């Protein structure tokens, strides 16, 4: 706290998913405030995706030294790494075609080739067991979070999920969350009956900004 | 837990809104000496829309029969007798015959393809791939 | 050792190739990796009409080719033929019942790793293959300190053989990426210097073979001196014994000439610490290069990297080379940490390891590792290649 | 008449009110504006503000504002202001990437067709100081390929990827109350289907509207060109091509029409009103860059635009293909050279 | 290299190199190499029982007992002359070289030493070449197992010897390629009139089984060589032997080199395709 | 790295920018008399074979500037001593070579004009010229007993081999 | 040997002019995604009718075009075993270099020896008509190339027999 004074001076003069780089944690909001009895946290965000990416690249034959190349591999993540929609299909794509394979130039001039790991690395967000963590995963967690709260306006929550932060802009992420959540909204509400979900209610948020400009009256 | 998009609402599924050609006609004209007349008769009233493959495969079997019932130098005269529309349908059937190994059915079909192509051009081949109306 | 039969160990370098059987101390044959091909349209066995090694650099009616540049295979066909003769002529050991343990330089790509598998597995019915990185093999080749034990795969390997110097920093059995450095001074360069220094002193020199003299003097009379002026003074005072003489016979000239060998003995290897002594475009001393390299690595394995410096290659064999490194580096780092301290953490321990197997250190490390049962597990089996693909060679798990 | 710009294909392009400057997008996230200086071409600025490939660009004549849309599901309204251009931020609320955009003959509201199986109709609002947008899903469903506007600033043509051409109402309680005078139905309310394809032809890549808007034409992927005339009791008129399917298309008068596409070369079609049928007749492609094809393009043409004279009597027209080359064609001095040409 | 060598290069280069330096006054440095050779054959070079100016060459063959039971030792005893001694414990045959003993011709008395994998085998053949020449119709076969799954049968007919190889192609595909070589070998008389006859039997044996049981299978192949009296004579005895005993390794060698050749051709075609595909760009 | 001189004293004088170091010599000039058993000339002769290979040289002291002149001069001496046949004959050449009017700081033809201070006045001029000449003279005769061997006519190749090498890539004859 | 080669390749070629002509298509099901539709098949309207051209029971080409991608498959002619095994090694070999082909799949569609994967990115960076020519030329080169390999091996076996045999 005594390190805050230097910061202040010398200067001037809905459900929400937030990932910056340290970790993400869904935050539901009822009325004008959050919900203390809720707001569950997930132990994985960006660093874990970079680290897992390093390990995966190691498995492909590119031996990046771990505590030496973090900024480089991180830089490589935010440019190719995306979130897969149907992992079975993505894996099929990786094994049978070359369309996912892209070249990347390193600071020392060397050019490497990166493929399936592009969708594999972010997948840890949905399958925490992949990194030896007793987790739940973004989708299951979000579902459980809205589901565990109230009953009065659950659905309303569902129709207002929004992504925030630099580590949630991975391509396909919104569509993935929506579909996987659909599967949850089916494997946790009616052990079957694939003819009632045709009356679903859920849209993935996350627009184009980073200006957390909060104010109102005054 | 599982596909759910196949159950999405903004889905895309062609509508089969709106038996076969004429076996008989493929007789009288097949043929007191008229081969062209037979070909023009067989390409009349195509099934289509009919989900079942039985009826479709029937018209296709018949058409292939006719195509086989042909000499080499006399194909050209017949094909050139067709309208722009006719060539496309003939072409659809040629490609149909290219799905199964009905003997030399392919040998003559490549001949039945160059000349047929000559009448309707390459554009016709595109219509065969761009049609939710099957054969 | 192992299943009665011994495994195959092959270390392919730009210049010399070291080959032999596991368990041995020294390679069975060390030969230039050149390959002689014809030029007079494949016509049957026209591909088999070729020679390799020394036999490739003597056949007039044959063209000499060099498949390895700066360390990478640039021509796979010639490399494949080369391996044909490596296996079926020199090693004289079946490739369908003898495990293989090739090698690769750091900064080598996964594709090359896969090719090194396509050739070995699909042509040569070999039962198993492992691809080791040269610098890491150079690392194993050193536990032979004094006493006792203390195995580690964390250290910095300076590999200087005959082409170019290399400073790859290994960590936990894994070499660092953009942490490797090259110095355009090496054996070949050292021979040229000593030659240019003698050409302007001794007379009656060999026509088309004026390098041989300076080449033979290098590894046979060369050494590292501590203080240059003190050494010069030595020679100018107690001659006849500090100064030595070497003889020889003219090659493409035929003539018995005997010459004196003096200052060049210590001035030659001295270029290492003073590139500006022969290379006008590079003047940074090797000690500084090593220091820069260590400083580019992560702030935590740095100290350990300083603690385990190992040598590899024939160009590191000059007497007291490691000792000289210790003086210069300790002096530089202490001066640095001195500056630090004064403007106001205990001295960093630097250690250069110098074993017996320095020249072909890579091969030796290879033979020793390939000599253990623990190897017949980490190897890639014929079973995995014949079902999964060459892709299994993309990753070659470490052990030891 | 052909100019070789980059090495890749031009996704889209647009010409300002004064055919003096051209905006083009090279499969990038920033548009590039070029200008001619007597006999040479000069770069004046490069608009950048997209996180996805830009797939559409349109320019205005009166307002002089350039609108772009992209696969990053975003849209901004660029302007002048000094040298550097400043674009505005517009939220389409769509999860897909824009495939096409068009302002309007009047220049009061633009339109963006999307993969969200919807058409976003966007207009300015002097209330919040921002740009709104209303959705016109019905009846479309799949991605919308090209979009044209009526000369009345109301009607809207859409190709779509469902193999069916549609016409919609853009009623906006911001401009005028009722609609304009058009044979196309009597009542034109916000969100209304005026016309739908009658055949199951390939996806509609391009659709133009008669100078008056009384006639509408479109080209399918099945290498066919249809034309529906609401002034003739809803015409079906079709023409099956013998070459590769086309893409972009525009009216030159009222009987003729210029189209180009996967065939790479430009073709002319003429409409005979009495029989109400379209006929073939090539053929502006008689035998910079390289040499593989004997046509002024070495790959498919994906966009065409009218430069002067409007849709009633076009004198010069531009065309851009995937060959990364832009051509300007003049149909007047050459018409005489053509030992065989119709025109009207 | 078309033909495989008969002699061993590691032995010959090691001893020659040690010998010229010895015959120069220079002391001898220790040497320790445990190398092997084609098939199941080991090799050890060392400084024995506390010795130093002692060198020795030892060979271990897993199947030595079978060659010995055919007059293998009796021959080796009259080969080296006096350079033959006991075994280095673990290796069926040991040669011991005293540096303070060599003659005045190394490049002459060293070549033989390099030939060890051959001199052990020589006896069985020489014995049957002798049989043929003598016309002894009462001597059994010569079942010799050199490989865990490989067997050689040697018999001397009335006026022509027969050496049969039962070889195994572990890789199924290797079979097809191998067959091609046999076809060309069968029609060899069209080019060579004085060339041994060759027969080939797949899976099953020509006239084997027997009594004793013959190896049968999809991966087994039989090659029969037919040696006449013009090759087994006292003028072509050694030659025919030095050649014929390398045949198996020769066949597998050429199959593998054929595969290598196919790799080169294929590279020469795949690499070209890429150049043509890109030749369409700028 | 290069070897520097440790003869600089807190009471050492200065002739413009250099360091008027004492020497043991009978030659005339403004050099102080050296009482110790070594001096700057011996130091330069001692360090020469090593220093002459160096391309770069850090000036730590005004003593280093003097060390440098003498090193370069050793090079000039070797240039002349190269072509002679006797120790006595060589001495005569050294005397004439040293007595010459080699360039001094401020003049073109003198290298290191960016590192040597030119004489501020006529006195400073003449005195630096006299020092320089006295250094040349003592350097040369002292160099003769090192180059010339007890065997008449024998350019010690162990000294002659440096004739082409240029300290710092410079020359007093350039 | 031909007697029916040309009509076959001509028909394949003609199918190819028609089948290509793709364009950059962003995914309509997945936000900001451009997957090749002929491969993924998540939007039936984006799929063309899967055609097929063959000269007989063994030789044929399958083309199942789409708006942003086309998938071509080949079987090739293989009489005896050596042609079969030679072919298997060659096709697998090329496929291993798929990454270097850009338009080559890592594996061939079930029922064929080799398959291609041409996307809009290819028609953007390569002349599509020159791409088509490659397919037609590849078939002739591939089929002919395999024949040359066979001749080489059979021919070399005779020479291999001769060096050994004359030395008796």
């Amino acid at each position: 706290w005594d390190d805050m004074k230097h910061l202040w001076d010398y200067t001037f003069g809905g459900v929400v998913v937030d990932s910056g780089d340290g970790v993400t944690h869904i935050c539901p909001v009822y009325e004008g405030f959050s919900l203390p009895h809720l707001t569950r946290r997930l132990d994985i965000a960006g660093r874990d995706i970079t680290r897992y990416l390093i390990k995966l690249l190691l498995l492909r034959g590119y031996a990046f030294n771990h505590s030496a190349d973090f900024e480089t591999v991180r830089m490589i993540k935010e440019k190719l790494c995306y979130v897969g929609y149907n992992i079975e299909q993505e894996q099929k794509l990786a094994l049978e075609t070359t369309v996912l394979v892209e070249s990347y130039t390193l600071p020392d001039g060397r050019i490497i080739k990166v493929g399936g790991e592009r969708f594999e690395a972010p997948e840890a967000l949905f399958q925490p067991h992949l990194i030896n963590v007793e987790g739940v995963g973004v989708a299951e967690l979000l579902f459980n979070t809205i589901q565990a709260a109230d009953i009065d306006t659950r659905s309303e929550f569902y129709k207002h999920i929004v992504l925030s932060g630099g580590s949630t802009m991975y391509p396909g992420l919104p569509s993935r969350l929506e579909r996987e959540l659909k599967q949850l909204y089916l494997e946790r509400v009616l052990k079957g009956d694939v003819e009632k979900l045709s009356k679903f209610k859920i849209r993935i948020e996350d627009p184009p900004r980073r200006k957390h400009m909060v104010f109102l009256g005054g | 837990f599982v596909d759910v998009d196949e159950y999405d609402e903004n889905k895309f599924v062609d509508e089969d809104d709106g038996a076969g050609p004429d076996e008989g006609e493929v007789d009288s004209c097949l043929r007191q000496g008229n081969m062209t007349a037979a070909l023009q008769a067989a390409l009349k009233n195509p099934p289509i829309n009919t989900k079942s493959q039985a009826v479709k495969d029937r018209a296709g079997s018949i058409v292939l029969k006719v195509l086989i019932s042909f000499k080499a130098n006399d194909i050209e005269k017949a094909v050139q007798s067709l309208d722009k529309n006719g060539v496309d349908l003939l072409m659809k059937y040629i490609y149909k015959g290219f799905e199964s190994p009905s003997d030399n059915s392919s040998a003559v079909l490549l001949q039945w393809h160059e000349k047929a192509l000559a009448a309707g051009g390459v554009g016709s081949i595109v219509r065969v791939l761009t049609a939710r109306k099957t054969v | 050792m192992a299943g009665r039969l011994p495994a195959c160990v092959v270390d392919c370098g730009t210049g010399y190739t070291k080959l032999g059987y596991a368990g041995n101390t020294e390679p069975q044959f060390i030969i230039p990796s050149c390959i002689a091909i014809k030029e007079s349209v494949m016509k049957g066995v026209d591909d088999l009409d070729f020679f390799i090694g020394d036999e490739a650099i003597e056949k007039p009616t044959y063209a000499t080719k060099w498949p390895i540049r700066h360390g990478i295979v640039e021509d796979w066909d010639l490399m494949e033929r080369f391996m044909e003769q490596v296996i079926f002529k020199y090693l004289r050991a079946e490739p369908e019942d003898h495990y293989f343990l090739l090698t690769e330089p750091p900064l080598n790509t996964p594709e090359n790793r896969e090719y090194t598998a396509e050739i070995m597995f699909e042509s040569f019915n070999v039962p198993g293959l492992y691809i080791a990185v040269q610098a890491v093999l150079a690392l194993a080749a050193s536990w032979t300190s004094r006493q006792v034990g203390e195995r580690t795969l964390t250290g910095t390997v300076i590999d200087s053989g005959d082409g170019v110097t290399h400073v790859i920093p290994v960590a936990e059995g894994y070499v660092i990426g953009s942490c490797i450095k090259h110095i355009p001074i090496a054996g070949r360069d050292i021979t040229y210097f000593i030659q240019q220094l003698l050409r302007d002193r001794e007379v009656g020199i060999p026509p088309e073979q004026s390098l041989e003299t300076a080449k033979a003097v290098k590894e046979r009379y060369s050494y590292v001196c501590p203080d240059l002026v003190k050494e010069f003074n030595k020679y100018d005072t107690d001659g006849s014994k500090w100064i030595k003489q070497y003889t020889g016979i003219n090659a493409i000239s035929k003539k018995e000439f005997s010459i004196d060998v003096g200052y060049e003995r210590f001035l030659g290897p001295e270029i290492f610490f003073h590139p500006e002594f022969a290379n006008p475009d590079f003047t940074q001393p090797i000690s500084e290069v090593v220091d820069e390299v260590i400083q580019n690595c992560p702030i935590d394995v740095r100290r350990p990297l300083y603690k385990n410096i190992v040598l590899s290659g024939g160009s590191t064999m000059f007497r007291d080379f490691g000792r000289r490194l210790q003086r210069d580096l300790k002096r530089t780092v202490d001066a640095r940490l001195k500056l630090s301290e004064e403007l106001s953490p205990k001295p960093i321990d630097v250690q250069v390891i110098t074993h017996h197997m320095q020249r072909y250190a890579v091969w030796f490390g290879g033979s020793m590792l390939a000599s253990t049962p623990e190897f017949y597990q980490v190897c890639h089996t014929k079973k995995d290649y014949e079902e999964i693909g060459p892709s299994i060679c993309r990753h070659n798990p470490v052990f030891g | 008449a052909y100019h070789s710009f980059l090495v890749e294909p031009i996704s889209c392009h647009a010409w300002n009110k004064d055919r003096t400057q051209i905006a083009i997008c090279p499969n990038n996230h920033e548009v590039h504006i070029y200008e001619k200086s007597g006999n040479k071409w000069v770069q004046v600025h490069e608009l950048k503000e997209h996180n996805g490939q830009v797939t559409g660009v349109d320019w205005a004549p009166d307002s002089n504002r350039i609108v772009t849309c992209g696969t990053d599901r975003n849209a901004y309204v660029w302007t002048l202001k000094g040298r550097t251009w400043k674009p505005t931020l517009v939220i389409l609320r769509i999860n897909r990437a824009a495939r096409c955009v068009r302002w309007a003959p009047n220049e009061k509201k633009f339109a963006v067709g999307s993969g969200s199986r919807v058409i976003s109709i966007c207009y300015f609002e002097q209330e919040n100081d921002w740009w709104v947008c209303k959705h016109i899903k019905k009846p479309i469903r799949s991605t919308v390929l090209s979009l044209d506007w009526h000369p009345n600033s109301v009607l809207l043509a859409a190709g779509s990827c469902d193999f069916k051409c549609r016409i919609f109402s853009a009623y906006i309680k911001e401009v005028e109350e009722r609609p304009a005078p058009t044979p196309w139905g009597s009542k034109m309310p916000f969100g209304e289907l005026m016309f739908e394809s009658s055949s199951s032809c390939g996806w509609v890549h391009g659709v133009c509207f008669s100078a008056n808007g009384s006639r509408v034409a479109w080209v399918s992927h099945d290498s066919t060109v249809c034309l529906a005339d609401a002034d003739k009791k809803m015409a079906v008129a079709t023409l099956a091509s013998e070459t590769l399917p086309l893409l972009a298309v525009t009216f030159i008068t009222e009987s003729s029409l210029v189209a180009a596409g996967h065939d790479c070369f430009p073709v002319l079609f003429t409409y005979d009103s009495a029989a109400g049928k379209l006929s073939f007749g090539g053929r502006l492609d008689v035998p910079a860059a390289g040499a593989g094809l004997d046509s002024l393009h070495k790959n498919s043409v994906s966009q065409i635009s009218v430069l002067s004279g409007g849709k009633a009597k076009c004198s010069q027209f531009c065309t851009t293909g995937m060959d990364g080359g832009m051509s300007i064609w003049d149909v007047r001095s050459l018409e005489s050279a053509l030992k065989d040409l119709k025109i009207v | 290299m078309i033909l495989l060598e008969v002699n061993n290069r590691i032995i010959e280069e090691t001893l020659a190199l040690k010998f010229e330096n010895a015959a120069a006054g220079n002391k001898p440095e220790a040497v320790e190499v445990t190398f092997a050779d084609f098939d199941g054959v080991l090799y050890h070079i060392s400084n024995p029982n506390g010795d130093k100016t002692k060198v020795m060459v030892s060979i271990s063959l897993k199947f030595y007992k079978e060659l010995q039971a055919h007059g293998a030792d009796e021959l080796l005893k009259r080969v080296y002359g006096s350079y033959l001694v006991n075994p280095e414990s673990g290796y069926n045959v040991s040669l011991l070289y005293d540096l303070e003993n060599l003659p005045a011709s190394k490049d002459s008395i060293v070549h033989q030493a390099g030939m060890l994998k051959r001199n052990c085998f020589a006896s069985v053949f020489e014995k049957y070449f002798q049989f043929q020449e003598e016309g002894k119709e009462g001597e059994n076969r010569a079942v010799i197992h050199y490989r865990d799954d490989e067997t050689m049968y040697v018999e001397s007919k009335k006026d022509r010897v027969t050496v049969v190889f039962s070889t195994v192609f572990k890789d199924d595909d290797d079979v097809v390629i191998g067959k091609v070589f046999m076809q060309e070998f069968k029609e060899g008389r069209r080019a060579s009139h004085t060339a041994p006859q060759v027969l080939f039997s797949h899976r099953e044996p020509p006239l084997e089984l027997k009594d004793t049981d013959a190896a049968v299978g999809d991966n087994i192949g039989y090659i029969t060589f037919v040696l006449f009296p013009r090759h087994t004579n006292a003028s072509a005895r050694d030659n025919t032997i030095n050649l014929i005993h390398t045949f198996r390794d020769y066949l597998h060698y050429h199959i593998k080199c054929s595969k290598a050749y196919i790799h080169t051709r294929m590279r020469a075609k795949t690499s070209d395709f890429l150049k043509v595909l890109n030749r369409a760009r700028p | 790295p290069a070897y520097h001189s440790s003869l600089m004293d807190p009471d050492t004088k200065l002739i413009g920018n250099m360091a008027l170091l004492p020497i043991r010599s009978q030659f005339k000039g403004p050099a102080p008399r050296e009482t110790k058993d070594t001096d700057i000339v011996d130091e330069a002769i001692y360090y020469f074979k090593a220093n002459v290979f160096f391309k770069n040289y850090e000036i730590k002291n005004e003593a280093d500037r003097t060390l440098i002149y003498i090193t370069l001069y050793i090079s000039e001496c070797l240039k002349k001593l190269q072509k002679c046949n006797s120790k006595s004959q060589g001495e005569k050449e050294m005397y004439t070579l040293g007595i010459t009017n080699f360039p001094i700081p401020g003049e073109p033809g003198f290298p290191l004009n960016a590192i040597y201070a030119k004489p501020a006045n006529k006195q400073e001029d003449e005195v630096m010229r006299a020092y320089l000449q006295q250094l040349r003279q003592e350097t040369g005769l002292r160099l003769c007993e090192k180059v010339f061997d007890p065997q008449n006519d024998k350019p010690s190749k162990w000294w002659t081999c440096f004739v082409k090498r240029q300290f710092m890539n410079k020359s007093l004859s350039g | 040997m031909t007697a029916t080669l040309r009509p076959y390749l001509s028909a394949v070629r003609a199918t190819l002019q028609a089948a290509l002509c793709l364009e950059n298509f962003s995914s309509q099901v997945v936000e900001r995604h451009n997957k090749p539709e002929v491969e993924v098949r998540s939007s039936k309207e984006l799929l063309l009718q899967p055609v097929t051209i063959s000269r007989n029971e063994k030789e044929k080409v399958l083309i199942e075009g789409s708006i942003n991608s086309v998938r071509v498959s080949i079987a090739v002619k293989q009489a005896d075993e050596i042609e079969k095994i030679l072919c298997h090694k060659f096709m697998r070999f090329m496929m291993m270099r798929a990454e270097n082909f850009f338009i080559l799949r890592r594996k061939p569609v079930e029922g064929y020896d080799i398959s291609f994967l041409i996307t809009n990115f290819h028609t953007e960076q390569m002349y599509k008509h020159k791409l088509v020519d490659f397919v037609i030329h590849f078939m002739e080169e591939i089929d002919k190339e395999i024949s040359e390999m066979k001749l080489s091996v059979n021919a070399r076996a005779r020479i291999v027999a001769e060096e050994f045999l004359k030395n008796f």
